[PDB]
């Protein structure tokens, strides 16, 4: 099934994503 | 120097005058589809 | 003398432009 | 004389007898066809096939 | 990592040294770059490259102008590097500042700020104020 | 049923509060030279 | 009847051995122009003052050159923008010292090339064609008068336009680099996109054709004589190479259609170079690249080193080397 | 009473552009009701002359 | 916070003059105060050297150098534009001003196209209105 | 000291760009000539 | 700034050079809805 | 639903609006909405130009590119280019905003509920593509507003308020053109100039009585050409060469408003007669004069003869002498000898950059001026740090000629490609084979063999 060829690129795609909006908020 | 700028002139507007006179030719009538 | 190899080099490539420009094979249809 | 702003870089008087040689000897050979036709002929094309 | 011993500038001519509050070292930089970091960026000077901002050469002046008073002292007053004639006409001031409208508001805080930046730069970088294009 | 239209309108509008997101943190916080 | 509708008839005939048409009345004249004093200045012309400082560049073979060495050098920076033709010279030395004969090669030139791009129309239209290579065409000659015409402009001098030789090439792209930083532009970053998928793109469908060959010929005998000319049936199983790209990627990527696909083949790199010589264009006039020096800083304010200030520390190399004679002022205005 | 009146010329061009395109791309919105949109164009222009009014007394 | 850039007013603790500013507005504890005599003093320098600077003006038109009187009235006299306005307060004063300038700019318009009594002319036509311009105000 | 600014252009974008497709949105509803 | 009459809409005008770009993007919603027909 | 879908048209979505070519109150409420959209930009633009003026910055520090263009007209502006008030530039911002209101409901009602055709209703608006009587009364009646339109810049520099001269003898100011220059030698002086260097074709306007003597040419032009074109009918050469359908007509005017948008683009660089470098920033070529007159300046006062200053070339470190003779700055600003500023032309004479008068006569406004623009010369990049391409990130510059230079010119590319676009799709509509080949009759076939 299908549900592990997607989801093993779209699961840590948002995980990161989530991660580099995070840094934009991040300073010194 | 001034007797060969003489000559650009005439070899210039000669052709430009080809190409002016050339689309007045009535140049979209010639074409494969007719005329 | 080093140069005139440059030379045959240039013009001795501009032999063989032209003669495939109007000596070319030319293609026909049957 | 380089940067002088004389028109279309017409420096003596001799190079204006070469424009208009040139413009008008194409000109009449351009008229010995397309010129003496009947200028009230129209069309209600795109592009006219009048003749030659 | 901005340790307050390493925000504390000398301020007099006899050698005191003062700290720095947070908004002076920021209000330092944005007024530095907008009034005067057209020319003096990064310490260098455009217009007259012998005469920089750097501890070395503000120390060689007749008048010392490595202190907090004698830099705001400068900006009201601009004499020359030998101090003996005033260019107030040239360098912007706020003695000759009804031809700079640059300058035209600016408090006391304000030129301690910037005079703040001047001096805690070499601090911060040691050798990239106004060494020029090598320690880019 | 959804509308595929109304479907990509909003996670297309996501993506531009994700991108100009990213370039707005290249003029404030780090990477910014303020 | 008339010796004008006569010769209308012979300029305008696709029965010549190659078109000539109206275009053709000022591309010939200019290209052969072009040509034969580009010929004449690469083998047999003496040196020129390229940077205006009397100090004059070596450029042709007779000279002790090659092919590599060897350029046609750009006109003085005495010059500059000034238009500096023979008639204006008062002898052909002091034409050839201040660097002449760039001027002549380049301006014919620009007028060659955009006559050519106008004949690949004009040709068009009398075989019936739809018109449209003349399109495609201009991407290189978007390019051509980037380098050779609108960088002069912008910067004020031909001097700074690109010689036209082989290693004058790349004296003109380093100190391109490092005064305008071409790189991290972003429209050099889209034709680089434009040609290395211009390249990909060309041999991928290059290899789905040939790979599908429908068997014509025997072992013995070439490949390629399995196509007779002017035949009409379809030489390759189409079906055959969208099955394979259909499966090599996933299906949905693929072009069944073969005539929206050979339209990508002439988008892509087509519109790359159109974008890119709108960079060198933006550039000529000092809107340069992005700059992200000393842009990482930690909470002390000490400057971190990234990437762009390693390709800084190459363009103050390049800056401080280039015209090591011709400044005598801190910034490079030009 | 010029922050007021802006604030309140604003308003009404939200009504509008959200209403007005919903009331042509209708095929008879328009004709059916326009006598109440045409009071709603009349009171948008009269306020601007109002702010124009305004702005050059306090001038 | 150090590094955030669209702090617009929460930062620092003056006010501004606009959220899109790091200035400080016009009002009090500012430095330079527009009532002090010395920019008085420096404006009202350039008016005396301008009248100066205009009493050279006729020695070039009877030589026959027009270049140094179009560029005499530009040269120092940069600076008058920016002091004769900023002089004139009142009502009348600020209206007498553009009869010095309209006179002033034909001085120019009649260098250019080099006619020698129209300089003469309207040089004296300048010298009698900052005349007028200084000894009111 | 609660940054009005940037609480008016954040909500101002969102009240414009929600404005845009809610013509279109408020059409496909009344099934109008779109 | 603006004048002191309208300081206030400050934000408002700030989004308002963008809006032509709105009606690029508006064709293609509309070009979606009707189902690219 | 017909009429807009690929069944009844043969036009894709994306090829969308070449569905109007043939209809013509849709395609009137297209070009009026659009239009719509060309007066809003400049409303709201110059509303967010105004609410981000600062008095302190000057005009071309801060970025702006429209509140410049008002300040040429005279608005707001004071001697020596600094701005004094800017109400009216306020006011400016809301006309050009309030009247796309209008303008967009005319583009909503024109294409929504106008009729599809005005030919039918309305005979003086309806038309067609092939009609050659009515389509150069179009032209007529649009040549005439253009002629008016440049007496509006005429009536403005003689009587309405003056515009801003930066050739002003005693500084730059806003000053009536008394006398403007009437004279077809020298107004189409310009016209029939070299566009190369020292020439430089329609450019090189340098003061104002040429810009608004020669506006007046135009408005005489513009007007008796609107006339001819509405009395008379083309001539018979002139109906040989045309292709008269609707995309015709585009194409030609892409080829022309790309003429103007290169010239518009090379104005922005080299002009400072009608862009001020007071407003505008200094131009490329005055940034690279101004630094070399900054160090004569700074090494004059060591002491130092400066005409005799040998160079380390052999050449002048500071004057040396250009190939007509002229006395120029030295270095790589000898190719910028022709820069005609008006902080450099008191240094003048005949011969150029009189030695007298520098070694005399140096005004320290002249030293304020050279200074200011050698630190805010025209070279940026692309995230607004200025300097060299290896400048530190300090600044916050671009100059707004660099973005005039850099924007009308890509977009004045993308329409001589549109010129090549749509005309040759025009020139083969009209002749019929834009869908392609037939392949019952090809063309090739019936000729002779190849060669
Ligand atoms: C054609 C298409 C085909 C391409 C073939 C090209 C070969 C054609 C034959 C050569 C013609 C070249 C055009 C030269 C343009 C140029 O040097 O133009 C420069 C001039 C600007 O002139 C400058 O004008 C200046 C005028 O300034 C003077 O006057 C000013 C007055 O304010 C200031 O005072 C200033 O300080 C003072 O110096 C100086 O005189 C400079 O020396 C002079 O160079 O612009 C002008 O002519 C106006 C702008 C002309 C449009 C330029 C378009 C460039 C074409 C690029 C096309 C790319 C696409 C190709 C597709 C095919
Ligand atoms: C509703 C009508 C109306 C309109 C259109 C105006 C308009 C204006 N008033 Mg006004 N006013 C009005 C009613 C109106 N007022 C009323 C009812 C009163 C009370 C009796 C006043 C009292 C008043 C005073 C007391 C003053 C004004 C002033 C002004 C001008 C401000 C600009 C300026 O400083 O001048 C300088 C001029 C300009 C900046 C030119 C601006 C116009 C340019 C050319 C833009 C137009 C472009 C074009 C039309 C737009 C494109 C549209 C196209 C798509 C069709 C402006 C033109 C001031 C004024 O005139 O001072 C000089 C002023 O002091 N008003
Ligand atoms: C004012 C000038 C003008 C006008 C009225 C038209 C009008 C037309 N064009 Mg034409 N065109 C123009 C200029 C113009 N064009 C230029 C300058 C070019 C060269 C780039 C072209 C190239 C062109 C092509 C290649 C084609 C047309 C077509 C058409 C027809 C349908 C257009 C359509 O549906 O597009 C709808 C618009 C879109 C789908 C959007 C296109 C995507 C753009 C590039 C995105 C914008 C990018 C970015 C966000 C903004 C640009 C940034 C930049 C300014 C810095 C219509 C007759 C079509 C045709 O032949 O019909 C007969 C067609 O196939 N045009
Ligand atoms: C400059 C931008 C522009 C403009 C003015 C137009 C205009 C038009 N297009 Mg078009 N188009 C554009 C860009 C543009 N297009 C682009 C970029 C594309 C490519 C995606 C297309 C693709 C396209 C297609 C495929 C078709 C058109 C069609 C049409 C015409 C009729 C639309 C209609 O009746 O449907 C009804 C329209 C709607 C229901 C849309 C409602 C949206 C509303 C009007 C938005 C208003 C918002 C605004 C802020 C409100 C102001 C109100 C005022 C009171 C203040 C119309 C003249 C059609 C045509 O050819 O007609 C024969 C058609 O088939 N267009
Ligand atoms: C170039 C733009 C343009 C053109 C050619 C047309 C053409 C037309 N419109 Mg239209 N319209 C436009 C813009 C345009 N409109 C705008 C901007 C709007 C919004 C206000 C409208 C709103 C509109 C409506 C609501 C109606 C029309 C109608 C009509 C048709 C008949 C008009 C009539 O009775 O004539 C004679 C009209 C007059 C003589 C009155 C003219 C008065 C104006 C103010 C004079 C203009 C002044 C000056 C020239 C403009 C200077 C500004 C400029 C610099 C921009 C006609 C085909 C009608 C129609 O089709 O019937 C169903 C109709 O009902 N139009
Ligand atoms: C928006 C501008 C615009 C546009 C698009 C047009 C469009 C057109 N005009 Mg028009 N025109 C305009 C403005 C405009 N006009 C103005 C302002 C004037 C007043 C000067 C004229 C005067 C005018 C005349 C007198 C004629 C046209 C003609 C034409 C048609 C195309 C011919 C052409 O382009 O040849 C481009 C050709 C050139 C640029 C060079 C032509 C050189 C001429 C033929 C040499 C003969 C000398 C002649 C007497 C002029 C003396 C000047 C000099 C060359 C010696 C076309 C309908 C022709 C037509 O068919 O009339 C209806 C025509 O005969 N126009
Ligand atoms: C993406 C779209 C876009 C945008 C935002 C701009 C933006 C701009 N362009 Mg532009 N341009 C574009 C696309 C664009 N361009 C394209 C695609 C082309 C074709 C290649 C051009 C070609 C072009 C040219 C040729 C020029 C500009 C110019 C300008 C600038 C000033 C606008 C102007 O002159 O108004 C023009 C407005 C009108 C023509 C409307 C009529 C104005 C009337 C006549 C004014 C009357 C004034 C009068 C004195 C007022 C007195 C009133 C009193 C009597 C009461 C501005 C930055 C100008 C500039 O500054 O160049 C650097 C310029 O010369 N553009
Ligand atoms: C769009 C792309 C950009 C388009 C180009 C933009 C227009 C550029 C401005 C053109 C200036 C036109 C002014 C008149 C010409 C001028 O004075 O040049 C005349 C200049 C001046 O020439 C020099 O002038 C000097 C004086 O300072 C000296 O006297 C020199 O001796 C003299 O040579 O010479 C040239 O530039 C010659 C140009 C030759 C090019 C002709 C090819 C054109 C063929 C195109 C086909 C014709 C169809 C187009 C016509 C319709
Ligand atoms: C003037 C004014 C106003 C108004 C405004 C307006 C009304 C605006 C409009 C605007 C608009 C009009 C908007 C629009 C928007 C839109 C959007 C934002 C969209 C986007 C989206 C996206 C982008 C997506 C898309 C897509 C799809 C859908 C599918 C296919 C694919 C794609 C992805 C493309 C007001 C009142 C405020 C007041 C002030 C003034
Ligand atoms: C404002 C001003 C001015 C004025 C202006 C003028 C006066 C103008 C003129 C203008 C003009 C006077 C222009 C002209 C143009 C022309 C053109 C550009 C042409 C074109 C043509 C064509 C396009 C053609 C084509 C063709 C051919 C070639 C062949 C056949 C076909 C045809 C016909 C198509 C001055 C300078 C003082 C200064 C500044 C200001
Ligand atoms: O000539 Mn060729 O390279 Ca363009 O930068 Mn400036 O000028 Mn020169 O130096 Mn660097
Ligand atoms: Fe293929």
């Amino acid at each position: 099934f299908r549900w592990l060829a997607i989801h093993g690129l779209a699961i840590p795609t948002v995980f990161f994503l989530g991660g580099i909006t995070a840094m934009q908020f991040i300073q010194r | 120097m001034l007797t060969l700028k003489i000559l650009v002139y005439t070899t210039v507007i000669f052709f430009v005058s080809l190409f002016i006179f050339g689309f007045l030719s009535s140049d979209p009538s010639r074409n494969p589809n007719r005329k | 003398m080093e140069a005139l190899v440059y030379t045959f080099l240039l013009i001795g490539t501009l032999m063989v432009i032209f003669f495939a420009v109007f000596f070319r094979e030319t293609p026909r249809i049957l | 004389t380089e940067g002088t702003n004389e028109w279309f870089g017409v420096d003596d008087l001799r190079l204006l007898a070469v424009l208009f040689l040139g413009h008008w000897a194409i000109l009449s050979l351009w008229l010995g066809s397309y010129g003496d036709s009947n200028e009230d002929e129209d069309f209600f094309g795109e592009i006219d096939y009048s003749a030659r | 990592d901005l340790d307050e011993a390493t925000r504390t500038v000398v301020v007099d001519n006899a050698g005191n040294t003062t700290v720095l509050t947070p908004e002076q070292v920021k209000r330092g930089k944005r007024l530095f770059n907008a009034t005067c970091g057209a020319c003096h960026v990064g310490g260098i000077t455009k217009t007259n490259p012998n005469v920089g901002l750097d501890p070395e050469a503000l120390s060689l002046a007749t008048p010392r102008r490595d202190n907090i008073s004698a830099l705001v002292d400068y900006i009201k007053n601009p004499t020359t590097y030998d101090g003996l004639e005033s260019i107030a006409e040239v360098h912007p001031s706020i003695k000759s500042a009804d031809i700079y409208p640059r300058m035209r508001s600016l408090t006391d805080e304000d030129l301690y700020s910037i005079a703040g930046h001047i001096m805690l730069s070499p601090k911060i970088a040691s050798e990239k104020w106004g060494g020029g294009k090598i320690y880019y | 049923r959804i509308p595929l239209w109304l479907v990509g309108l909003v996670g297309g509008l996501a993506v531009i509060t994700m991108l100009s997101l990213f370039f707005y943190g290249s003029y404030s916080g780090l990477g910014s030279s303020l | 009847v008339s010796l004008w509708e006569r010769f209308c008839a012979w300029i305008t005939s696709t029965e010549n051995r190659l078109y000539i048409g109206w275009f053709g009345c000022l591309m010939f004249p200019t290209l052969l122009t072009a040509t034969s004093c580009f010929i004449i200045a690469f083998i047999a012309a003496p040196p020129v003052d390229i940077d205006g400082i009397r100090e004059p560049v070596a450029g042709s073979l007779l000279y002790g050159n090659n092919i590599i060495s060897g350029a046609v050098v750009p006109s003085s920076n005495a010059i500059g923008m000034h238009f500096y033709p023979i008639w204006e010279a008062a002898s052909i030395d002091e034409w050839l010292y201040n660097g002449g004969p760039y001027q002549l090669i380049v301006l014919h030139f620009l007028l060659g090339v955009s006559a050519y791009m106008g004949r690949e129309w004009e040709l068009s239209y009398r075989l019936g064609m739809r018109p449209w290579i003349f399109v495609a065409f201009s991407a290189p000659v978007a390019a051509a008068s980037a380098v050779f015409l609108v960088y002069p402009i912008g910067q004020g001098s031909f001097s700074d336009g690109m010689p036209l030789g082989i290693s004058g090439t790349f004296n003109f792209m380093l100190v391109f680099q490092a005064e305008h930083n071409i790189l991290m532009h972003p429209f050099h970053m889209a034709g680089v996109a434009g040609v290395f998928g211009g390249s990909l793109f060309s041999a991928m469908h290059g290899s789905l054709v040939t790979s599908s060959l429908i068997r014509e010929t025997t072992e013995n005998e070439s490949t390629n004589y399995g196509y007779k000319f002017g035949q009409e049936e379809e030489t390759y199983n189409i079906v055959a190479a969208h099955g394979y790209f259909g499966r090599l990627i996933f299906q949905y990527a693929s072009f069944n259609n073969s005539r929206a696909l050979h339209f990508f083949l002439a988008l892509w790199p087509v519109v790359g170079i159109w974008i890119t010589s709108m960079g060198i264009s933006t550039m000529a006039f000092n809107l340069n690249g992005f700059n992200f020096n000393q842009s990482v800083v930690d909470s002390q304010g000490r400057v971190i080193n990234t990437w762009a200030d390693i390709l800084n520390r190459a363009n103050l190399g390049i800056e401080v080397m280039h015209e090591r004679n011709a400044h005598n002022f801190p910034l490079d205005l030009a | 009473m010029i922050t007021l009146l802006v604030a309140l010329l604003v308003l009404i061009s939200l009504g509008l552009v959200v209403t007005v395109p919903v009331a042509l791309a209708t095929p008879g919105e328009w004709e059916i009701a326009k006598g109440k949109f045409n009071r709603f164009f009349q009171i948008w222009v009269f306020l601007v002359i109002v702010i124009a009014a305004a702005d050059g007394i306090s001038s | 916070s150090y590094s955030e850039g669209a702090a617009y007013g929460t930062d620092q603790a003056d006010k501004l003059y606009s959220p899109y500013s790091v200035y400080s507005p016009e009002g009090e504890k500012s430095l330079y105060k527009p009532d002090n005599a010395e920019y008085l003093a420096r404006k009202k320098a350039v008016l005396a050297e301008t009248k100066n600077r205009l009493q050279k003006i006729p020695a070039y038109v009877d030589k026959k150098e027009w270049f140094n009187v179009k560029d005499e009235l530009t040269r120092y006299m940069y600076e008058t534009r920016g002091a004769v306005r900023s002089l004139s307060s009142s009502v009348t004063q600020k209206e007498k001003a553009e009869v010095f300038f309209r006179a002033l700019e034909d001085t120019y318009g009649a260098a250019t196209l080099k006619k020698g009594d129209a300089v003469k002319a309207s040089n004296d036509k300048a010298i009698a209105a900052l005349d007028a311009f200084t000894a009111t105000l | 000291m609660i940054n009005w600014q940037v609480i008016g252009q954040l909500m101002s974008t969102a009240v414009i760009m929600l404005a845009g497709p809610a013509v279109i949105v408020l059409l496909a509803l009344k099934k109008g000539n779109l | 700034r603006l004048p002191e009459a309208y300081v206030v809409f400050s934000p408002i005008v700030d989004v308002l050079p963008i809006i032509p770009v709105f009606f690029l993007l508006l064709a293609f919603v509309w070009q979606a809805a009707i189902g690219f027909r | 639903i017909a009429g807009r879908d690929i069944e009844s048209t043969g036009f894709a979505w994306w090829s969308g609006n070449a569905r109007l070519i043939n209809v013509s109150g849709k395609l009137l409420g297209a070009h009026v909405a659009h239009a719509g959209l060309m007066v809003f930009w400049a409303g709201a633009m110059v509303l967010f130009e105004v609410s981000h003026f600062v008095p302190e910055k000057p005009t071309y520090e801060q970025g702006f590119i429209l509140i410049q263009h008002l300040a040429t007209l005279g608005y707001g502006i004071g001697p020596g280019g600094e701005i004094t008030s800017t109400v009216p530039y306020f006011a400016v911002g809301v006309i050009h905003l309030i009247s796309s209101a209008i303008l967009g409901f005319g583009g909503i009602y024109h294409s929504l509920l106008g009729p599809d055709t005005l030919e039918e209703s309305f005979p003086f608006f309806g038309y067609d593509w092939r009609d050659k009587n009515k389509m150069t009364t179009i032209l007529g009646i649009h040549l005439c507003l253009l002629g008016l339109g440049s007496f509006l810049l005429v009536i403005k520099a003689m009587y309405l308020g003056g515009v801003y001269d930066t050739w002003a003898p005693g500084g730059g100011d806003v000053r009536y053109i008394t006398t403007p220059t009437l004279n077809p030698i020298v107004i189409f002086g310009y016209v029939f100039r070299s566009p190369f260097g020292g020439d430089g074709w329609v450019v090189s306007v340098n003061n104002m009585e040429d810009v608004i003597g020669g506006h007046i040419w135009v408005g005489i032009l513009c007007i008796t050409g609107g006339i001819w074109h509405i009395f008379t009918k083309p001539f018979a050469w002139a109906r040989r060469a045309f292709v008269w359908s609707g995309e015709a007509y585009l194409s030609y005017s892409l080829a022309a408003i790309s003429l103007m948008g290169f010239t518009a683009a090379l104005y922005s660089w080299y002009n400072n007669t009608a862009y001020p470098s007071e407003l505008y920033g200094p131009t490329g070529p005055e940034a690279s004069q101004a630094q070399a007159f900054t160090f004569l300046v700074r090494d004059q006062r060591l002491g130092a003869n400066v005409s005799s200053a040998q160079g380390p070339t052999g050449l002048g470190k500071y004057l040396m002498r250009s190939p007509s003779g002229e006395i120029i700055f030295g270095g790589e600003t000898m190719r910028f000898w022709d820069l005609r500023a008006p902080w450099v032309e008191p240094l003048r004479g005949p011969n150029g950059l009189d030695i007298n008068k520098i070694k005399n006569d140096i005004q320290p406004w002249q030293e304020r001026r050279a200074a200011e623009y050698m630190t805010h010369a025209p070279l940026g990049s692309l995230n607004s740090v200025g300097g060299v391409a290896t400048e530190i990130n300090s600044v916050n510059y671009v100059s707004p000629r660099s973005w005039l230079c850099c924007s009308h010119f890509f977009l004045a590319f993308f329409f001589l490609v549109g010129h090549w676009w749509h005309s040759g799709r025009a020139r083969a509509a009209a002749a019929g084979f834009e869908k392609g080949i037939n392949r019952a009759n090809e063309p090739v076939l019936s000729m002779r063999p190849i060669d």
